[PDB]
RNA sequence: UCUCCAGGCAUACGCGUAUAACAACUCGGAUAACCAUUGUUAGUUAAUCAGACUAUAGGCAAUAAUCACACUAUAAAUCACCUAUAACUUCUCUGUUAACCCAACACCGGAAUGCCUAAAGGAAAGAUCCAAAAAGAUAAAAGGAACUCGGCAAACAAGAACC
RNA sequence: GAGCUACCUAAAAACAAUUUUAUGAAUCAACUCGUCUAUGUGGCAAAAUAGUGAGAAGAUUUUUAGGUAGAGGUGAAAAGCCU
């Protein structure tokens, strides 16, 4: 006489089943049954000033949208990397074991924002 | 010879091996680089995983072998679980001690004297045994692990109250749950005792000897018994991981370096987690023993010889019935050999404060044959206990 | 403060509140990152504000002033949240060349059937969490069966639908 | 931020910091009769109580002294014209002095 | 007696009875679900 | 069913809650109204501070963090034993008094009323209910009672609080077990009165922490609701074992006294009992009202360094002394 | 307000919004009133009640319970404490409503434990009439098993003996 | 398919008053069972209700979780029981 189709939740079953509603931990238990907060579990929502700024939500109906270009890796490319470069082969001073000088990174290890595997959230 | 434990609990034997590993000079094919298991592909062999750094909630301990205080030879422990096989007897041969039966005359006659009875003292008592077996709880009987500490607090506050005719005695204080140690050597066995007090009395003067050094020196005639084929360290602690330590329960600076009273309780409430009345005697000594000879090394430091002054402790020990005093004369520090100077205990065994309470009226016949209260009360016992309380100071 | 999840008191009772047009993604794309940063959060007010009337309007039950409103603003910051993405996405590109930034890998399941597996963040490696190791990523050969009554089946749906468009191009063609 | 992975901490990293917010909320009128410095709202299911109060107190600039949570069950009895049980979502709801 | 009534439900005997670890448990009941899947069933298990 | 009221809580404003179950009046001060070598006594006190903080050896405790807790314990026992043994020369009494060791106190009252809102019995009336279960980390018993602090039938025009909420929204929650009133101990004792009782507050309430939730105001409330709740239950209980119940009010006044510490910081408590008819059908026409009067904290000493206390203050000394030394009459 | 009746309040397991207010009067309650029905809005707040809650390696146990004293008996009977290693200040998450569950039903049925026995919880008669037959209760002159397969059933009896 | 029932494993629980004694003893509630009669028979009930009866400190009764599966299991043998 069970319902098989409603979800299995909390609020159902004995006193000994639990599970959790998909908030994410903060801390840690140990031995004696005390649980531990960690201060850097705890995420910390970094604000900006909003003083003098101009942006509100809404534009007026007067201000040209532009045709759409979503951007791509060519693109991002050419603005900031190109220029440097094209300046370095003229003058010869270009070799390819420098090119950490431009911008490339060999690894993401060590970063505090790795690009891959991404280590931060939104 | 039977082997205790059937293979089938035992942790299975590991996999044999694949034989394509027996072959020389072939590379296996593993699901290593599929980073699963799957049944039609060879097992990998890993190499000892290291994290890197340590992790405190991971910790593994070295082998004893790689401890730094690991030491080839033994040393025997005895701690509050300890229960010696033979009683007293092997207790008086590991102290090198003799045993005299009956408290001292000294102590005993403190108390005879009307002029320290206490005002309204056999009512008073009877009101302490009722409130820590009846009164004191919510619950209709109350359990060992509780009355048996609270008849304890109860009777020394009642004695505690006796600084109105002598005020020397605000010159003591009680610490509770201090720690014991000392170690010493006897006939070439290392020896160490590892141990705790329920509440320690301490006092700024030190108690007066009980022995003449002319009995002192008469004991040498005494010779220890011994208990063939039974070995003296029989129930005792083997350890191959040990420090030496030794351990009054005070640091060095303590107002009142003198301890008066050792006070050890059995709260528990189940029979066979209970010492019985000899092997809590053959606690008491050991653990007295112990405290005295701590004191001593450290005004005298570490030479063994004969104590030019003997230290005095007592002991009190009880289930919360049953009542056993102790004291205990500490004669010498040389302790290798089994003959010489003995030191002298003073034994009191088996004191009845109380044989028995009713917490609920027995009816037969709508008749009430026993009332609640205590049965067959006992008042001598409380006096052995306010003489050695007063003893040091009347 | 609190007054900040209300409109301004002046409007509180009326029909209409005018308003502008959302953020379209061209224009947000010339904004510096610093800016919508900052601009996220000037929006974020005004969608809370939003969300407490709606609220408050099918307690008492009246019609929500200007409802219009709330859907521009969750456009507005759906087209702020892919910008940032396209940023990120490109970069990504340019320094580790690899089109996703979650690891995964394809893998056969225990049906018989081949899933993408997105990984998890672990302390220990694979070999030694035995949580991990009772996963089975491999069929078995009774599954081979009901791998064919599965294309069988998607065979049969494939077959009725274009039987019925050209049945229906008969209809069409005989009316016009 | 809901809907997305959080980097496994482990002795001595680093802190955590969410720079964009994903979490919405809306200020409700009580049902019954409450304290005068309480205030209710309704939160994401996966928000938590500490959450609450760095996100009022920062975003917000409001102070706040205590938070306590609740989860509502959702009506599942209405029933659409073929017969099918409608669900209504379950929520949270905090209460803030 | 009076029959009609041998259901005496417990959550605990009916997950570990029917549930989706039990049948995963052995090959028999890893061919149930496949059965249940083929048919379309929107329940494939307690 | 009934509401269950902790003297320790971390609860908001919860002194005033207590109040209106109580029908208790706060006043801020002291009530309206021998040398004994107070040098002697600074220098015993002084010994039981540096005794568990430095000289005695005792196993560490596992948790490492009942380790402030457990040490803050032991000195307030050490400090309350010599005391009360300091004193009883000067004060007879305290020699034939009974020292209690965290024992319970237990008391049941009725106050209020409403209409049940839901269910089968919806619109029924129902009395409310509370109990107090508390845990005195010490505390004086005596066979005869204290003079009073001022006469019953006492009037002052401050006004009790009035809460226009259910207790629930103070989180505050039902149960339904065993209804007792204890005083420390059984009626058959003869020591059935209250001399003082010493309170020792949980590391969750301290100073410190309150600050960083941002209640900083709730520093000093804390304490008070600790007293009005551990000192009306303590004198309601003695009451009853003399037999004076709500439909049967007390006739002579009832008072005893609290000293109530973080550890570090003292403040000191008086409660008088005037009233047993709180219930609806007795309280109709009842102009009496009960009395407490509180101390801001002060604190005893500020640290320990080398072997010596530094900062020991004989001004709050004075307090525990004059508390330990009144006596019936 | 009156007349009468006498298993109620909590927890566990189970159930899953049946909970409360307003509005409707179609369907549902075997009829109305009123809702248990339909629609819309609301609700259950915990470091103490309840659940989940990963430091490591060694060494070691003769003596029940029953008010545990006396006392015997036979069916022989609930982690602790020590030795070393490591760490060196903390509150998040989940349960909490109800006239409720298993029996096709608002079924005279079945359903564990603690407290208590009326201070808690309830209503046998829709209106009228006073026939036969049928069911249940109580009273009966004189007689007392003559009834019946049989003292079955009932009785102001509830006792004795034998195979 | 052993959430009913048969038997077993582990962890738990209940037994008032009275007479005997020192107990598979006695009287008799709770609780478990079901002798005899009437009513009911599409019934309140696919085995009940109303009375009347048997046991009630034991080979007792009861709760929670686990085990044995059809060529089989379980059975103080009724060829009983296994939704
Ligand atoms: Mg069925
Ligand atoms: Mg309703
Ligand atoms: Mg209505
Ligand atoms: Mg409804
Ligand atoms: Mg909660
Ligand atoms: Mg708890
Ligand atoms: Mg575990
Ligand atoms: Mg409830
Ligand atoms: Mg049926
Ligand atoms: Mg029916
Ligand atoms: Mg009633
Ligand atoms: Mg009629
Ligand atoms: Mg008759
Ligand atoms: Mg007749
Ligand atoms: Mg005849
Ligand atoms: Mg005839
Ligand atoms: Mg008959
Ligand atoms: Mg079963
Ligand atoms: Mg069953
Ligand atoms: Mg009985
Ligand atoms: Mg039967
Ligand atoms: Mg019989
Ligand atoms: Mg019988
Ligand atoms: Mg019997
Ligand atoms: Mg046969
Ligand atoms: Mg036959
Ligand atoms: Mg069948």
């Amino acid at each position: 006489g069970a319902d098989r189709m409603s979800k299995w939740t909390s609020k159902r079953g004995p006193r000994t089943f639990t599970k959790s509603r998909g908030a994410k931990k903060t801390g840690i238990y140990t031995s004696d049954r005390k649980f531990v907060q960690i201060k850097e579990m705890v995420p910390e929502f970094v604000v900006p000033d909003l003083t003098g700024f101009k942006l509100k939500p809404y534009v007026n109906y007067r201000a040209p949208a532009g045709i759409d270009t979503p951007l791509t890796a060519k693109a991002l490319f050419q603005e900031t990397v190109a220029p440097a470069i094209e300046k370095d082969f003229k003058e010869g001073t270009f070799d390819a074991n420098n090119l950490e000088k431009y911008g490339f990174e060999p690894t993401q290890e060590g970063k505090l924002f790795q690009l891959y595997p991404k280590n931060f959230p939104r | 010879a039977y082997e205790w434990g059937v293979r089938s609990t035992r942790k299975p034997e590991p996999r044999p091996l694949d034989r394509v590993y027996e072959i020389p000079g072939l590379e296996p094919i593993t699901y290593e680089g599929k980073k699963h298991f799957v049944p039609w592909l060879a097992r990998p062999i890993f190499p000892p995983w290291e994290r890197g750094w340590n992790d405190p909630r991971f910790h593994r301990a070295a082998p004893i072998h790689e401890q730094t205080l690991y030491k080839e030879e033994p040393c025997y422990i005895f701690h509050q679980r300890c229960r010696l096989l033979e009683g007293m007897k092997q207790a008086l041969w590991l102290t090198k001690t003799k045993l005299i039966e009956g408290l001292p005359k000294k102590v005993l006659s403190l108390v005879d004297d009307p002029a320290n009875h206490i005002e309204n003292q056999e009512q008073r008592v009877l009101d302490i045994i009722s409130h820590a077996r009846l009164w004191h709880s919510t619950e209709d009987i109350p359990k060992r692990e509780t009355y048996c500490p609270l008849i304890v607090d109860s009777l020394i506050q009642l004695c505690k109250s006796q600084i109105l005719k002598h005020p020397s005695l605000a010159r003591r204080t009680s610490a509770q749950n201090c720690t014991l140690a000392t170690t010493w050597n006897r006939e070439s066995l290392l020896l160490q005792v590892r141990g705790t007090s329920s509440t320690i009395l301490s006092a700024k003067d030190p108690l007066p000897v009980i022995a003449s050094r002319e009995e002192v020196e008469a004991t040498r005639s005494h010779v220890l018994e011994t208990f063939y084929p039974i070995s003296p360290t029989i129930d005792l602690q083997e350890c191959h991981v040990y420090e030496v330590k030794d351990d009054t329960g005070f640091q060095e600076g303590y107002p009142y370096p003198h301890p008066h009273t050792l006070y050890f309780l059995e709260k528990a409430n189940l029979r066979p987690q209970r010492f019985l009345p000899e092997q809590l005697r053959a606690k008491m000594l050991l653990f007295a023993f112990a405290n005295a000879l701590a004191q001593a090394r450290l005004l005298y430091g570490n030479t063994a010889k004969v104590l030019e002054q003997p230290i005095v402790v007592q002991s009190v020990g009880t289930d919360g019935r049953v009542f056993q005093f102790l004291v205990l004369q500490l004669n010498t520090t040389d302790l290798a050999s089994s003959e010489g100077v003995k030191n002298l205990v003073w034994t009191d065994s088996d004191q009845l404060l109380y044989r028995h309470f009713w917490c609920r009226p027995v009816i037969k016949k709508k008749v009430v044959v026993e009332p609640v209260g205590p049965v067959d009360f006992q008042p001598e016992t409380f006096r052995k206990f306010l003489a050695l309380y007063l003893h040091g100071v009347v | 403060g609190l007054e900040e999840f209300f409109d301004d008191p002046k409007n509180w009772g009326e029909e209409k509140v005018k308003s502008g047009a959302s953020w379209t993604c061209q224009q947000l794309r010339n904004k510096s990152n610093e800016d919508l940063h900052k601009l996220w959060y000037v929006l974020l007010k005004e969608r809370n504000m939003l969300l407490t009337l709606e609220q408050e309007a099918k307690r008492q039950r009246l019609p929500m002033p200007s409802p219009e409103r709330l859907e521009k603003v969750v456009d507005s910051m759906d087209n702020v949240d892919k910008v940032v993405q396209e940023r990120e996405d490109a970069l990504r590109l340019l320094q580790t060349g690899q089109e996703k930034p979650r690891p995964g890998a394809w893998r056969r399941d225990i049906f018989g059937r081949i899933v993408w597996h997105k990984f998890k963040q672990w302390p220990i490696p694979w070999y030694l969490n035995k949580r991990y190791n009772r996963r089975r990523f491999f069929a078995m050969p009774y599954v081979d069966r009901f791998i064919r009554l599965r294309i069988e089946k998607h065979a049969r749906i494939e077959a009725r639908k274009r039987s019925l468009q050209k049945k229906k191009e008969k209809i069409l063609h005989a009316k016009f | 931020a809901r809907n997305v992975l959080y980097p496994l901490y482990q002795l001595g990293g680093p802190q955590l910091r969410v720079f964009r917010t994903n979490f919405f909320i809306q200020l409700v009128r009580p049902g019954t009769a409450q304290p005068e410095d309480t205030v209710q709202f309704r939160i994401p299911m996966e928000m938590t109580r500490v959450d609450l109060r760095n996100y009022l107190e920062q975003i917000y600039n409001v102070p706040v002294a205590a938070v306590r949570t609740r989860v509502q069950h959702g009506s599942n009895r209405r029933r659409d014209h073929k017969n099918v049980r409608i669900k209504k979502p379950d929520y949270k709801v905090a209460y803030v002095q | 007696r009076a029959r009609g009534n041998e259901y005496q439900p417990s959550n605990i005997k009916r997950k570990h009875k029917h549930g989706w670890v039990r049948r995963l448990s052995t090959p028999a009941g890893v061919q149930v679900i496949l059965r249940r899947m083929l048919k379309g069933r929107k329940s494939l298990s307690h | 069913k009934k509401y269950v009221v902790h003297p320790q809580i971390s609860a908001l404003n919860a002194d005033r809650w207590y109040q209106s179950f109580t029908k208790t009046v706060f006043v801020s001060g002291l009530p309206p109204a021998p040398s004994l070598d107070l040098a002697a006594l600074r220098a015993a006190v002084c010994d039981c501070i540096l005794q568990e903080q430095v000289y005695v050896r005792r196993r560490r405790p596992r948790s490492l963090f009942d380790r402030r807790q457990a040490l803050a314990s032991s000195i307030l026992d050490q400090v309350v034993r010599t005391l009360v043994n300091l004193l009883a020369p000067l004060n007879p009494v305290l020699s034939t008094a009974a020292l209690d060791c965290k024992r319970s106190v237990d008391f049941y009252w009725l106050r209020g009323e409403e209409r049940i809102p839901a269910g089968h019995r919806k619109g029924h009336i129902d009395a409310l209910r509370y109990q107090i279960n508390d845990k005195p980390h010490n505390q004086i018993r005596i066979s005869k009672q204290l003079p009073e602090f001022v006469p019953l039938d006492y009037s002052i025009p401050t006004e009790i609080p009035v809460m226009k909420c259910k207790p629930d929204k103070l989180p505050l929650f039902r149960r339904q077990y065993e209804n007792s009133i204890f005083t420390g101990s059984k009626t058959a004792d003869p020591c059935c009165y209250g001399h003082t009782q010493f309170h020792l507050i949980p590391d969750r309430l301290k100073r410190e922490r309150l600050i960083r939730q941002n209640q900083a105001e709730q520093v000093e409330a804390v304490f008070r609701a600790n007293a009005i709740a551990s000192l009306f239950a303590w004198t309601g209980a003695q009451a009853m074992y003399q037999g004076f119940w709500s439909e049967a009010d007390v006739t002579r006044p009832f008072v005893s006294q609290a000293v109530i510490t973080d550890g570090k910081y003292f403040s000191f408590f008086c409660y008088q009992l005037n009233t047993l008819a709180l219930t609806v059908q007795a309280d109709q026409n009842n102009p009496r009202k009960n009395l407490c009067w509180g101390s801001q904290s002060q604190p005893l000493y500020e640290t320990v360094e080398d072997n010596d206390v530094k900062g020991f203050d004989d001004g709050t000394l004075l307090q525990i002394v004059h508390f330990l030394l009144n006596k019936p009459r």
